[PDB]
DNA sequence: CGGGAAAATCTCTAGCA
DNA sequence: ACTGCTAGAGATTTTCCCG
DNA sequence: CGGGAAAATCTCTAGCA
DNA sequence: ACTGCTAGAGATTTTCCCG
């Protein structure tokens, strides 16, 4: 009943930027979201973006795959 | 060398060479030059060649008011989606700006409003509507518009779009308002291909959703990680990683050098 | 230890030098007479 | 695929379940499951009300979305159309607003509003509304000595009412309420928009006779003949155009 | 889909959408949402993201007129090295542009001048200084400062140098000629790691040597080359290619597709 | 041939659609209503 | 008599830049020159500039090599 | 290099030629042949000169290039240290003055001549300079029909003496010889420089005794020990400072 | 697997006082 | 202790679409 | 061949009305 | 048919310098 809300919340894309990159790295895959931070998986790279540098949504072009 | 140093130092302190002109005709090595020209004041001429980056939570606003045909605009834009409100205020006061945010405040979940230092913003009464709204007021730097970048950048496309539709119109409150419809729904790119409304309302039922969900999650697990240290709280675990937040520091550990309890 | 100078308000006159209090990503706050003061990096030479 | 189109399609023989529960459970996706409900033969986010309200000698348009109870009002000037088609752009600007429901008064028949509603397409149509319009009095009525004019009043209102109060299944308040819907007609008109792009595309498999596609992907085909759902692979199937 | 056409150019009448609103809300591919909006005249409103790049010929120099202090300095760059020349003129008039011209075209082999449409530079006395001079004047295009972005950037370098020696003199002529002397000996930097004065040397006896150097080779090759075609003229040949001139055209062949005469 | 859409002078108001007589590497010459006009190329848009 | 001109014609440095790289490429090999352009060779490539792209010297810190 | 090096200091106990035969001949870098011409015991770009003349009534300042001939020449309202101190500095800006010899007059041993010399680094000394004023004389007189004020023909002439005039050995110009001296002397500055540069290095060879650098390859680095010239491999070798 | 075709992505600019 | 961005135009690279 | 050290190169910005 | 550039500041990549 936990993994459920665990594959649920990998459906989520974030979009974020590093410190000194003004250009928006692609869609990540949100691993955990917190009051200041967020863990995300891009390229199988497991990182940690501040919550200022991230838009998370779930892409409602999840009506073709995901 | 030294008495390259003692000859290099006194012409630049007339002529105020730069480092290769001083380590060329001196016999200097670049450190020695590049110090010469790092001591001196008049010298220091130019700043770190960046830029910063906004901050783009779901709950922040950026405001600034525009001029057109010598009326007022003010202008909101949501800096996660780029959905703007914007109205023909009569006055550029503090009143117009309090009686807008609290509209807007009433409309849409705001959380900090990011704002120039213009009067405007910067009054009693907007300070009593966002106490009022429970809203954060962030005032940028001063003289130094890049921190409302978004919604400068928005002022230019509000503004190509009422240039799009000025002839439709016969007052400008009704081509302003127009150019909000065009914006928020008829154009369409970005992060998810959306318009700047699909995608405030993807940003914001996103938001409620993955807390929800977070704290769903957060309320079953709880495994006492102890990495390399001391008992950490887990945050996540898949089959190579492990990512826990011991002392407000959210980390990542491999399997290796971890163990969950 | 670090010595700011930097551009401050409208005006294109360098400053400085100033105590860095606090650099941060985008922004430093420092101490120039007395005077805290938040610049942009790009108006700010830090050394 | 093939695993889960069976069970869904059995789980719909079973208790007739909607296709999100059907994408959510069995990874389907949603064209496939909308195909498995829409095979069955026994298996409103655009409505808004408007209305002038009448409080301190002054006029208040008042918005409501009938599916959430988001509210937005607006003290006017004056009654007239050009408030009212003001309101209007302001509000189809604001939310999706797809059909307009009014009272037939004599400011929403104007030819203002009929050019404003005809150029942001919005429809005209002429116990939701005046519950709304008696619940927003009465918090006019709380909130009018915290502020000087009745536009504040009003927006202070229409601040606590879509925000400040929770009610109904979850407790959620009407502007969670309205992300909602509003995001779940996204999803729709999403789904709407790539079933209107496949319909065109006839397949032929392994030949057999033409069959509908419902999706394609990276190394499968799945596609609809006889009213039975199959998956072929990409290389024994051919798309085309009719 | 050409209902969709019919409805998304009835709608892009209305509210201008982009291409991506239009393919997404009407079922059509790119190109048609592209050519919907590409054939709306309102629509167009934004140019190539590129940027031209100025003529850096041994013999062309830059001119420009800036203000500092409520007095008129003239400023020449020469494109190729950034060697620049600078005075105080009393007024902005034709006849101070024509005597530092005159001035400057006695200096240094100048062949080509690169203004802006300033009355200074466009007056009928400086094209009577450029014609004794046998000057060729090619001003930019109007109110478009980037064709002459060489001598603006040297403006701002110059300004620079005057802040930083102003107390050093008592006029504001004497401040700059010592920053047209700090910039052109005192700096160093660019493609030689030269300052601007040794820089404008090596361009000058560069192309002195080169010209002479290639009027000695040219005088000797004579041979005759049948390329893939017709006969061409030798230019170069070494080991592995040969590069040869027929009908004005400078093209670069082979050893397979060639063979000289 | 080709329509050319262009910003001439000091105007922020595009204005076309012209004739292309000739586009070079940075610049084009256009004609719009007998006016013939150079424009640069990050003023111009070219159809 | 003939190649020594040559190779004192090849000692020439030329930075040239391209129709759309608004950055000067670095120091390639003059081959020729001639009025209106200028054969170079960088990278063992053999390219023909404008002349109105290049910029020809000889480096004077040739003192130590070349 | 090894072969270079016997052939060219065999030529110079021949004939005695200079670093730049030497460095074109043989491909030597600049400082082997300096070194081989300058162990031999038997084996000017800066000098300007400014005078006044008079002529219509008014001062012209001449300053001439000693070695190339090439001229600047201004009309200056007043015959006074402040004009000379400008014209001194805008000289001096434009070209690498060195030394500055003048003729002791009273505007050029001002105290504000003094400073500029100081300030822009020239040395000031008290058939060259009238030789120049005659010939300048001779264009002014006649190109002053073709102008109006006396300041366009003194720069008309000074274009006409530095540009449109040829004489001497090769037939060139004031301006091509004066920007050829000037690329030898910045030759002769770099090269001085990059000597400079490495005679605080002794190197230890094959150990054996301490040897003076003068080129560092790749792969080679060429020393002189005992008044003769070896190329040792670099790993052979230990370059220390001194 | 392989060439065009098409989509996606990268690069870069003006304008926002 | 706070911070350039956005959308479009063209170039270029990646993916697709059947052979 | 290999790690620091240093040099060279890449990236990016303001200011030039 | 004409055209953004320049110099400096920091980051990053390449070369050097002996083990
Ligand atoms: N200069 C203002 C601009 C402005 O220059 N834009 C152009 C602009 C320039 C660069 C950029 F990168 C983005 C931009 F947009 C602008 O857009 N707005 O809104 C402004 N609003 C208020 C005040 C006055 C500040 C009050 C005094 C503060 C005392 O502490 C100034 C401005
Ligand atoms: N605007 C002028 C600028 C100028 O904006 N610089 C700033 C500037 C802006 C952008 C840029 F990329 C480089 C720059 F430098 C400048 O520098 N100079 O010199 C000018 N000189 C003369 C005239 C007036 C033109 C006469 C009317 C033409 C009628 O046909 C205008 C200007
Ligand atoms: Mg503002
Ligand atoms: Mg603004
Ligand atoms: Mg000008
Ligand atoms: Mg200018
Ligand atoms: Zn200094
Ligand atoms: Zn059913
Ligand atoms: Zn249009
Ligand atoms: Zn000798």
């Amino acid at each position: 009943e936990l993994q459920k809300q665990i594959t649920k919340i990998q459906n989520f894309r974030v979009y974020y930027r590093d410190s000194r990159d003004p250009v928006w790295k692609g869609p990540a895959k949100l691993l955990w979201k917190g009051e200041g931070a967020v863990v995300i998986q891009d390229n199988s790279d497991i990182k940690v973006v501040p919550r200022r540098k991230a838009k998370i949504i779930r892409d409602y072009g999840k009506q073709m795959a995901g | 060398f030294l008495d390259g140093i003692d000859k290099a130092q006194e012409e630049h302190e007339k002529y105020h060479s730069n480092w290769r002109a001083m380590a060329s005709d001196f016999n200097l090595p670049p450190v020695v030059a590049k110090e010469i020209v790092a001591s001196c004041d008049k010298c220091q001429l130019k700043g770190e060649a960046m830029h910063g980056q906004v901050d783009c939570s779901p709950g922040i606003w950026q405001l600034d008011c525009t001029h057109l045909e010598g009326k007022v605009i003010l202008v909101a834009v949501h800096v996660a989606s780029g959905y703007i409100e914007a109205e023909v205020i009569p006055a550029e006061t503090g009143q117009e700006t309090a009686y807008f945010l609290l509209k807007l405040a009433g409309r849409w979940p705001v959380k900090t409003v990011h704002t120039d230092n213009g009067s405007n913003f910067t009054s009693t009464t907007v300070k009593a509507a966002c106490w009022w709204a429970g809203i954060k007021q962030e005032f940028g730097i001063p003289y130094n518009p890049q921190s409302q970048g978004v919604i400068e950048s928005m002022n230019k496309e509000l503004k190509k779009i009422i240039g799009q539709v000025r002839d439709q119109a016969e007052h400008l409150k009704t081509a302003v308002q127009m150019a909000v419809f065009i914006h928020n729904f008829k154009r369409k790119g970005g992060i998810g291909g959306y318009s700047a409304g699909e995608r405030i309302v993807d940003i914001i039922a996103t938001d409620i959703q993955t807390k929800e969900l977070q704290k769903q999650i957060t309320k079953i697990q709880n495994f006492r990680v102890y990495y390399r240290k001391g008992p950490a709280k887990l945050l996540w675990k898949g089959e190579g990683a492990v990512v826990i937040q011991d002392n407000s520091d959210i980390k990542v550990v491999p399997r290796r050098k971890a163990k969950i309890i | 230890n670090f010595r700011v100078y930097y551009r401050d308000s409208r005006d294109p006159v360098w400053k400085g030098p100033a105590k860095l209090l606090w650099k941060g990503e985008g922004a430093v706050v420092i101490q120039d007479n007395s005077d805290i003061k938040v610049v942009p990096r790009r108006k700010a030479k830090i050394i």
